[PDB]
């Protein structure tokens, strides 16, 4: 049996990019055709790894994480960027080894009236770690202290993208996928 | 020392074809993705088409699907757009453009290193 590629990329809903979630895709052997010559994707980068090679590996311990982000903070799904993405939502590591994947989802993400399921973390004291992850949603204060709304300056850290079908394309939905490949090489004990 | 022409616009009528050309220099053609760009008088530079290394995965914008084809020859170190079936809209500036280091594809202008000066097309129309 074939690694299951297509539950990952096909499914039908995709969550939120400060909810980002992890699929392991491991005891099978990957069948990259799929993604390696298609029309399905309009943004393909691989980092570490050789891009043109992924089908010759052989010990496959890969994570699939997707979301849904705006066209204009797909830049922010690599390594070493700044933004409100990359701090507070999504962080990739500078020894990032995998590859980035995005398609525009207009057509099923964005309506006229405006889609605002998809929501993304705005304030946040420090910035995430390499795949760190943060679902929290309590009142945040710019001074650190605890916080009870109606308080002055106590504010919620999520928002809200709003995705319609006729802004440009840097507005417009866009689902993602990041391959994360494991270390080929671990020590477990000395 | 890495450099793109652009070739084969011109003048043409709604409905015709136009078939574009963009030889590049200074490194192995084969390794790196090209994309199609092009800009509207007074409107901002916008993107059109890419095509992988290989040729085998390929991505254009809406306002083309259908009509246009992207391809390279990696023998003859060049990628085409065939353009079929114009309409005054199309007219525009086009720029050829290369991809860096493990870009499969890309729409996005800031994933390309380097760019072309740029061919006139013109389509004309009646009124
Ligand atoms: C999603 O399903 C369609 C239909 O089988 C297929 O063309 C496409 O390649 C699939 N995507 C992936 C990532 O498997």
């Amino acid at each position: 049996n074939l690694c299951p590629f297509g539950e990952v990329f096909n499914a039908t809903k995709f969550p939120s990019v400060y909810a980002w979630e992890r699929k392991k895709i491991s005891n099978c052997v990957a069948d990259y055709s799929v993604l390696y010559n298609s029309t399905f994707f309009s943004t393909f980068k691989c980092y570490g790894v050789s891009a043109t090679k992924l089908n010759d590996l052989c010990f496959s311990n890969v994570y699939a994480d997707s979301f849904v982000v705006k066209g204009d903070d797909v830049r922010q799904i690599a390594p070493g960027q700044t933004g409100v993405i990359a701090d507070y939502n999504y962080k990739l590591p500078d020894d990032f080894m995998g590859c980035v994947l995005a398609w525009n989802t207009r057509n099923i993400d964005a309506t006229s009236t405006g889609n605002y399921n998809y929501k993304y973390r705005y304030l946040r004291h420090g910035k995430l770690r390499p795949f760190e992850r943060d679902i929290s949603n309590v009142p945040f204060s710019p001074d650190g202290k605890p916080c009870t709304p109606p308080a002055l300056n106590c504010y919620w850290p999520l928002n809200d993208y709003g995705f319609y079908t006729t802004t440009g394309i840097g507005y417009q939905p866009y689902r993602v996928v990041v391959l994360s490949f494991e270390g080929s090489l671990e020590v477990l004990f000395q | 020392q890495v450099q793109l022409q652009e070739s084969g616009g011109g003048l043409v009528q709604a409905g015709g074809s136009l078939r574009l050309s963009c030889a590049a220099s200074g490194r192995t053609f084969s390794e790196y993705a090209m994309g199609w760009f092009r800009q509207a008088p007074g409107k901002e530079r916008e993107f059109v088409a890419t095509i992988s290394w290989s040729g085998g995965s390929t991505y254009y914008t809406d306002s083309v699907k259908g009509r246009f084809t992207i391809s390279r020859d990696n023998a003859k170190n060049t990628v085409y757009l065939q353009m079929n079936s114009l309409k005054p809209d199309d007219t525009a500036v086009y720029y050829c453009a290369a991809a860096g280091l493990g870009t499969v594809v890309s729409e996005w202008d800031y994933d390309y290193d380097y760019w072309g000066q740029g061919t006139q097309v013109t389509v004309s129309s009646g009124s």
